[PDB]
This record gives structure tokens, sequence and C-alpha cells, in this order.
């Protein structure tokens, strides 16, 4: 249910010392040496909630990588109560 | 866009007010009765124009079928909630509405029974064609209207509960459901009103002599 | 719209780092120093574009002066509050920003004192024109930057509280005010960076012989 497209042979070549204001929100191809890496963490991808008032489990929602997503309605008991993310029914992607 | 109204007339039969049964609900019908009370002409919400509370954008041309409805679509993609809305009474569209009460015709009353009344609703151009004290023939649809007074009546009053079979739940903790009673009464929604003579069988004379053959 | 930068050079006098006084804040100046640390190029919010939280319309081209500011005008008349906003980092505009730290030159240090440093900030095209360990002449403006470490320093630290003289109040019941410190350090914002030789008085040869007359 997810296919990642990897663009290869991008023509423009940038060093890390010449990234500037014009390259924000744009595709850059940069070379370099990896210094150290973190462990693989689970990042939320299809976020699923439950409502504390009624216990109903809500639908899955796509998590944008830019910002956290939040829900304000239950659509079962019609309440703006505190919803909690349950990790057993939430789907994750790998993160490094 | 104007609001067209189709009025049917000259049905093969006309029914008494006591001939009204539940199996003709939603069907074209002709009844006759003596008008006893006429109401003031009032506006009825025909095309509602709503504004989403946190989108603050307006949507219009919303169908209103009897009881008051609010759309849950919100084609503006700014919001994520559907229930919260506000009504703009100036921008919304209205239609002429009158409720007139009719009573049994004098000959049609059974042997020992009192006359019974029916609230027939006239819409559009048919408003104010019914005047108190005359025999009138209404053509329209037998509709049904919510009734609260049937609470203490004997018999099982039908009720509706949410069906919860395909909804997953967890017992996390911190069980309420919405139930409503389906109790109803028969009313009439007339599209055609004609005033047959209160007898068994306009001051200017020109308009009267023009009518005669 | 393209952003323009005016760079001034050939100022009559060149000041030491210790000759910097508070009377020249907001004034054009030329100082000299030896660069020790260079930061990487970072974006600075120049033209911020905001969206209001409850009207949810986008507004752009908001002036940004040093500390982060949010507009209180809210030109759409749909909502009625000013303080609540949300920044759109994709739509907003940025400029290049570098904080390079410079140190007093060894011939300029007084008899028993240690060298003292100064954080000069380069913006736009001036970024990355200074290298770790070279003597640079910075032309710019002496600016002032909030410093929190002056809380424990002796002396009366200036503070700002809200003046309440023309505000009507009633003792109805059910007294808080905002007071904030005025503590600062002198910084520099350069528009021109030239690297005079670290001596007392480019691998290809063609570019070298092109430079010579
Ligand atoms: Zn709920
Ligand atoms: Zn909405
Ligand atoms: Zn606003």
């Amino acid at each position: 249910s997810e296919i990642h497209v990897r663009i290869s042979d991008f023509p423009t070549i940038y060093s890390l010392r010449e990234l500037r204001e014009s390259n924000l929100s744009s595709l850059v191809r940069v070379t370099g040496v990896v210094t150290r890496r973190t462990g693989v963490f689970p990042q939320l991808k299809y976020v699923k909630f439950n409502c504390l008032k009624c216990g109903s489990i809500l639908g899955p929602f796509f998590q944008d990588s830019n910002e956290e997503i939040r829900i304000s309605f239950c659509t079962n008991c019609k309440s703006k109560g505190p919803f909690r993310v349950n990790g057993e029914k939430t789907v994750y992607r790998n993160y490094q | 866009e104007r609001v067209f109204q189709i009025s049917f007339f000259n049905l093969p039969t006309v029914h008494r007010i006591r001939d009204i049964r539940s199996e003709k609900i939603g069907s074209l019908l002709s009844i006759s009765g003596t008008v006893t009370r006429t109401s003031e002409v009032r506006p009825e919400l025909y095309k509602a124009s709503f504004t989403c509370d946190m989108c603050r954008a307006i949507v219009d041309n919303v169908e209103q079928s009897f009881k008051y409805t609010e759309p849950t679509f919100c084609p503006n993609p700014s919001c994520e909630n559907r229930a919260f809305w506000t009504l703009n009474v100036t921008r919304s569209r209205f239609l002429d509405w009158q409720k007139v009460r009719i009573q049994e015709n004098a000959n049609e009353i059974p042997t020992g029974s009192m006359p019974r009344t029916l609230d027939v609703i006239l819409r559009g151009d048919s408003v104010e064609r019914a005047k108190p004290g005359d025999r009138c023939k209404f053509t329209g649809v037998e509709i049904v209207v919510p009734d609260v007074t049937q609470l203490g009546l004997p018999g099982v009053k039908p009720s509706s509960t949410l069906d919860t079979r395909g909804i997953s739940k967890t017992t996390e903790g911190l069980r309420s459901l919405g139930v409503r009673d389906l109790t109803y009464k028969i009313s009439f929604l007339a599209c055609h009103v004609i005033s047959i003579g209160s007898n068994i069988g306009e001051r200017d004379q020109e308009v009267f002599l023009n009518s005669l053959s």
C-alpha cells in the first residue's frame, strides 16, 4: 500500500558548503561522508485514535512528515474530548 | 432559479377525512373538509445557506426536507469537522407556508362520534385560497409529522437505536448511546385547493357578468 | 521581489574591538578583527507569511526586525482577534545568515588584558567571505542583542513595566502586569567584508596572472 519513487541522476551537483536560500523546498543532490547515524525509530504513518468518552476506535489518518496531525471530533459520540493514539492499531514507517 | 410547483386536480375519487389510513402515506390523494382555522402566511426554509464555524466560508442551496437539516459535507477543504454550522437567514431561500385546520363535513360524521380535525399545509401559490367556514377539496400528499403526545398512549411505541456491530471498541476506560422515539401523526400537504360550495347545490357587477356564459 | 543589499566601504577610520561604545549603536562603523569561528549558512525569516487560526486566510510580506514578530492587523474583517497566528515556513521568505566570531588583533590588545570577542553577523552575499584565522575589516552597523546573563551582574538593570494611567478599572473582583528586563550586549551586523592580509605587509596560474597588472 505504498510505493516510493527514487529519482536518480539528478544533474545539478551541490556541495554542503553552497546550500543557500534558493534551495529551500527544492531537490538537491549533495555528496559527502556519513559521520554517524541514529537507530531506526518508528514514526507514525497511518495514525489511529481512540476516544476516552466512548472507547470507539477512529479511522486511520495519514501522518504528514512535516508536522504532527491531530483530530478534534469523534464522529460517534460527537465530542471534542481527549483522544489518545493507540500503538497496536497505528501503522509506522522506519526513521533514521 | 424559481420554485416551480406542480398541482394535480380532478382525481377520480375524493376520500373522507376518516377514510385516511397509514397505507396511503406518501401518495397522491384528494380529501374534503370544512376549514375552521387559517394561520398567518409564514416563511419556510427551502434552500438553506450555512456557514462553517471555523472555516468561516458560506455554502448555499441546501435541501431542507421537513425537519431542520444541516449538511455534513463541507466542500471547503479547510475544516475537518462536520457537525458545527451556523444558519444565515438573510442569504437562505424561503417559501410561503400556511397551516389550515379542516374538520369533518357535517354529513360525513358517523353515528355517535365527534368530528375529527386534520392540519393540512398549503405551500406557494395555494396559500390563502382556504377561508374559514367553507367546504374545501384539497388535493395533495398524505405526509407524516412527529408527535410527542403519543408518549402515554397504550401500545409499544417504536424506537430507534444505533446499530453497533462493525464498530471496534476498547475497554480503556476513563457507554452512552443516542435513542429517539418514532411517534408520528398523519398530516396533509396540499398542492391544489378548490372551494366547492358550502351550499348543497366580486362586488362589481362586471367581473360577475364576465364569469357567466 | 528581489532583495537588495547596500554595502559601504572605504570608511575614513577603522575602530578597534575595545573602542566600541554604546554611543555608536545604530550607526555606520568599520572595525577590524581576526575570525575564529564561522557558523554554517542558515536561513533567516525576512518576509514572513502567516495564517490566522480562526479566520484561516493567508497574509504575506510581514516585516521582520530581529526578534520574531506576528502581525496584529488581521486585515480580513471575518474575525475579531489579533494575537493568534500560525507561521507558514514554506510560503515565507528567507535570507542567508551567518554568525562569525571575531577576536581582537594581537597588536591591539592592551598591556595586561585578555582579548575580547565579538559576534558579527553577515547576511546575503557577505556570507562565507571570512575564513577561520584571517584578519577581516567589517563595515556595518553596531546593533544590540538581548543578553540574559546580565541578571547576576551588579548595578541597576533597566526594566520595563506597563504604564496604567489612561485605563479605566473597577474593583468588581473574581492584578497582574507584564514586566520584562532590558539587558543587552553589543553585536555587529556587517554589509561589507574585506580580508586584509594576515601578514604584516587560485591554484591555477591563469587566474593569478589575470589578477596582476
Ligand atoms: Zn467518542
Ligand atoms: Zn468546514
Ligand atoms: Zn484572523
